[PDB]
């Protein structure tokens, strides 16, 4: 109390004033601008949702002790907001209780009066026509209860702060979205009560109930139409069925629901993440790599963040799966250290012929591999390592003897070097071909790359591109 | 009910009558209540000991009796029964091997993206142990690197019975691929090439692409025909869609004003 | 931004181009790059 | 539920119909004043 | 995987198989896109009792799948197992095209007076005047 | 009113449908 007590006055009432202003400002302005003005898309809804991901869970995690987010819940007790008397009654009471609880001691939250939050929040004339304001502030009450993490009769509290605002949810969906579609807000919220429901059901037993209802949350998506509903739905209804290790993966195969078509530059590019893990599973090896390509060079504005650490994983291995591998730690973090040095000294092993270090890295990193979610690259990966130096080869030499190149390949015998080089023909490595009579693989034609027609087909994907952004641009630039 | 749990497969099974019989036991299992729900009720999981073991053994009977439809429609009910939600299930011997029956079977036909896809199921049975899962999984890296002679040559190896009905089918789409290799426009061999790329000294095989195929046996030698193309091109017969392709870029900078 | 998919996480400054290109080539390059000639 | 039935049967058909109606009457408002502000540029060339 | 014991040429293995097809429809979606080319079938099969009923999941699965015409005409073949629901998400919105349908044919029946109407189906104005 | 909004939204509609099309005519009449 000496030390650290009198820098408790501090912390709570300039949170209290100016941290409590945003949202006012914000869920006043989000609420005026559902009302005239509806396609509110260009607004701060997305920014603050922007915060409500990045800033309100770094500005608190306790419940905030002296009424800043334990004061939320005697300050909310109270909202009849109804008609414009009943609002003009309230915004006095929006001065009052926050002086009250800047002041002094309203209702203190000490960790145990959730469901009285719940109910008496949510009663005293609470309404739906304020459907965002309990829509945000049963989420946001989320992360105080969430975070504290004693899980002593809290998982039940979790449990019905999710029914409850999905009931509000529904009670949207079925009643009166009157211009509003909060669908733009209900996303996330959907998404931040099930990760956690999702980590409720990895404290305990299978999340297959988290999956029967967000079929059914998919089921009346897409039926309206899809405004980042559809989208954000699929990449979590694909993540368990993907987390389970059983077969799992003709069913996503099968999944045509393959367009979100926009997804504001965060969707879209984790959603090209997980279904580059699928086409990699099933050897469609090139188209994999690809979008995994386009799936890293996405949404890198991130500060160490750990998935970006998972991509650029994924990505070296389907490259050796390929026979190419670029240089991979030049751009070393807190935390790649410990994922640099697998797979650097692992691809080490592959460009050299050797075998026998080779599964000796297997045996000295086996665990961070079946870790990591790869223990396929020990039936996969042992392909390639012929693969590699044949594809050397004929990139290099020209018109090689098959007798030369057992040797070159140290494969033990020249008459199966014949067999390789029809795999890789065949498997379409190289473009070469074999005169079967006196040991001649020749490779291709001379380069005719300019005056046959290929200059065309890349000028016409550029075309069909850059006048599509012009277009997109007049319409998107002019709302008054 | 409880009808003939081992009647005709312990000794020996030639028979199709009790075939129809297993049919009228699965008449009876499938009118017993259901298999969806499974909530708890281990007393409802006894016939599911019942069920899943009466359809091992129709899966014995049906890799016997050399029908291919109806083997993967016993072992996905199989799988269906491994697919249990609610699984407390004491663990029947005869998964393993019964998985190796459809993953060897699954590699014969060519689904070898469904192939790798179903090996996700097996924590650490792959790699520590059961020979019944290592040998499809062995046999399939002896088909990535250049390996061909290792398959033929192991085929004698085999723990369980001698799986005759995939192994057949499974060099025979081996055999096609050499032979799509070498039924190329590469003109003319000779028999030893028969037996070093196709195989066999002299066998009856010989007689078989004799008369399936060409590749007649003349004077020493075999003669293969051109499989060569004949490449008619002009490639500037791409003149109307070529001139329809400059219209709508003149379109789409137009036409909206 | 979080995505919720994060839950684990001149000596070599330059060098890792041309350390891909050559690692171990007997390094000195002179006593057989430079010594062939005895042997020839 | 008197209106309780009649909301998800009878009603609910006019509120899903009035919805996306009350869309595209949204999305041309902003479409026209665009195309206003654009012959305004254009006139204002032309009288000049 | 119960789509191969609809493989099965035994009626009352069919239907056992297909209650558990629209007790799991929700759930299993786009598995039932390959049993259609199985249900337009056994709904063209007529003597069984297993066509309406059948009906019924070929209907959910064009539902899931856009083709709402093809749940429209097959909403219809499903019969009374249809007809006598009242209460869900799925049956309101194929109701709702219905009376697009139906408002739509009408008005073009109401451009041709001089006979050469079209010939309607009974339950879906059945369903009209029910509603 | 469940009926009446239905219409009054569907004559707006009809309207401002002829008004962006003859603006799209005008402004191409007047670059001449």
């Amino acid at each position: 109390p000496p030390g650290g007590g009198e820098q408790e006055p501090p912390p709570p009432p300039a949170p209290q004033d100016v941290e409590m202003k945003e949202e006012a400002a914000t869920g006043g302005g989000s609420t005026g601008e559902a009302d005239g003005k509806t396609a509110a898309a260009a607004a701060e809804h997305s920014q603050r949702e922007l915060d409500t991901v990045t800033l309100e869970d770094i500005k608190e995690h306790v419940k905030q002790l002296e009424k800043a987010v334990s004061g939320k819940e005697p300050r909310f007790v109270l909202r009849a907001l109804r008609m414009l008397p009943s609002t003009s009654r309230r915004l006095n009471h929006y001065v009052l209780y926050k002086a009250v609880q800047g002041f002094f001691t309203s209702n203190n939250a000490t960790r145990d009066f959730l469901l009285p939050f719940l109910e008496e929040p949510m009663d005293t004339e609470a309404d739906l026509q304020f459907r965002p304001r309990t829509g945000k502030a049963a989420s946001t009450p989320l992360l105080p209860e969430v975070e504290a993490y004693l899980q002593l009769l809290v998982v039940i509290f979790m449990m019905n702060s999710k029914r409850y605002k999905e009931a509000q949810k529904i009670s949207d969906d079925l009643m009166q979205k009157i211009s509003t579609q909060n669908r733009r807000a209900l996303d996330l919220v959907a998404a931040k009560c099930y990760y956690y429901h999702a980590r409720v059901y990895e404290f305990l037993d299978k999340l297959d109930v988290v999956r029967s209802f967000l079929h059914a949350r998919l089921r009346t998506a897409t039926l309206r139409h899809d405004a980042d509903g559809q989208a954000t739905l699929l990449n979590l209804l694909l993540r368990n069925y993907l987390h389970y290790s059983l077969y799992d993966q003709a069913e996503k195969l099968v999944s045509k629901s393959v367009f979100p078509e926009q997804a504001n530059n965060n969707e879209w590019a984790r959603y090209l993440y997980y279904t580059g893990r699928i086409k990699a599973i099933q050897l469609e090896y090139s188209e994999a790599r690809r979008t995994m390509t386009n799936a890293l060079r996405k949404a890198p504005q991130h500060t160490a963040v750990g998935f970006k650490q998972t991509v650029h994983k994924l990505l070296i291995v389907v490259e050796l799966l390929l026979g190419e591998i670029p240089d991979r730690l030049q751009f070393r973090q807190p935390s790649l250290k410990r994922s640099l040095m697998p797979y650097f000294l692992l691809t080490q092993a592959v460009r050299t012929g050797n075998l026998a270090k080779f599964n000796q890295v297997l045996d000295q990193f086996g665990e961070k591999f079946q870790a990591d979610g790869t223990y396929t690259l020990i039936i996969r990966l042992r392909h390639n390592v012929i693969k590699t130096g044949v594809r050397m080869i004929s990139l290099s030499y020209s018109r090689i003897s098959l007798a030369d190149i057992a040797q070159k390949l140290q494969l033990d015998s020249p008459e199966d070097a014949e067999f390789i080089v029809a795999k890789a023909i065949r498997d379409g490595v190289i473009e070469a071909s074999i005169n079967h009579e006196k040991g001649y693989v020749q490779s291709k034609e001379m380069i005719d790359i300019y005056s046959t027609r290929e200059p065309q087909l890349a000028f016409h994907q550029r075309i069909s591109f850059c006048l599509d952004i012009h277009n997109m641009s007049v319409k998107a630039m002019r709302f008054p | 009910m409880y009808e003939q749990l081992k009647g005709e497969w312990n000794r020996k099974s030639p028979n199709l009558s009790k075939c129809g019989e297993e049919l009228g036991r699965l008449k009876l299992v499938l009118l017993e209540l259901n298999f969806l729900p499974t909530t708890g009720t281990k007393l409802t999981k006894q016939q599911l000991i019942l069920a899943r073991d009466i359809l091992e053994i129709g899966a014995q009977w049906s890799i016997l009796r050399k029908d291919i439809p109806s083997f993967e429609r016993y072992m996905a009910q199989l799988k269906c029964y491994y697919f249990d939600y609610k699984e407390q299930l004491p663990e029947s011997a005869y998964m393993h091997q019964l998985l190796g029956l459809n993953l060897l079977f699954l590699l014969s036909q060519n689904r070898v993206a469904e192939f790798h896809t179903e090996l996700e199921r097996l924590p650490a049975k792959d790699i520590q142990t059961n020979v019944y899962i290592k040998h499809p999984v062995s046999l399939e890296q002896y088909l990535m690197e250049g390996s061909y002679n290792k398959v033929f040559l192991a085929k004698g190896n085999i723990p369980a019975e001698s799986y005759t009905f995939f192994i057949d089918i499974l060099l025979d789409t081996i055999r096609d691929e050499i032979a799509g290799c070498i039924e190329k426009a590469y003109e003319k061999i000779l028999f030893t090439e028969a037996t070093r790329i196709l195989f066999f000294n002299t066998p009856k095989k010989m007689t078989d692409y004799a008369k399936k195929r060409g590749w007649v046996l003349g004077p020493n030698n075999y003669y293969s025909f051109a499989s060569q193309q004949q490449k008619p091109e002009d490639t500037t017969i791409p003149s109307t869609e070529l001139a329809k392709q400059v219209i709508e870029y003149a379109r789409q900078l137009e036409m909206i004003v | 931004m979080s995505e919720k998919k994060q839950p684990v996480d001149e000596d070599n400054w330059d060098d890792d181009n041309v350390e891909d290109d050559f690692s171990n080539q007997l390094r000195a390059e002179l006593e057989k790059h430079g010594y062939k000639m005895e042997t020839s | 539920l008197e209106e309780g039935k009649a909301g998800s049967g009878l009603r609910q058909y006019y509120l899903s119909k009035i919805e996306e109606l009350q869309l595209i009457v949204n999305d041309k408002s902003q479409n026209l004043r665009r195309l206003q502000a654009q012959r305004n540029e254009l006139n204002a060339k032309v009288r000049l | 995987g119960i789509i191969s014991l609809l493989d099965e040429d035994e009626p009352q293995l069919k239907e056992f198989a297909l209650h558990k097809l629209n007790a799991v429809v929700n759930d299993f979606w786009a598995e039932i896109s390959e049993s259609v080319d199985k249900i337009e079938v056994l709904y063209e099969d007529e003597g069984f009792r297993s066509r309406q009923f059948a009906a019924l999941v070929a209907s959910k699965v064009f539902y899931h799948l856009g083709a709402f015409e093809e749940s429209l005409n097959y909403a219809l073949g499903a019969g009374d197992l249809f007809n006598v629901n009242d209460n869900s998400e799925y049956v309101e919105t194929i109701i709702a095209k219905c009376i697009d349908h139906y408002t739509k044919q009408c008005v073009e029946n109401a451009d041709l007076p001089e006979g050469e109407k079209k010939p309607i189906d009974q339950r879906l104005e059945g369903i009209v005047n029910k509603m | 009113d469940l009926y009446s909004r239905y219409k009054k939204l569907q004559q707006e509609l009809e309207f401002l449908e002829v008004q962006e099309e003859y603006i799209k005519d005008e402004q191409k009449n007047l670059k001449k």
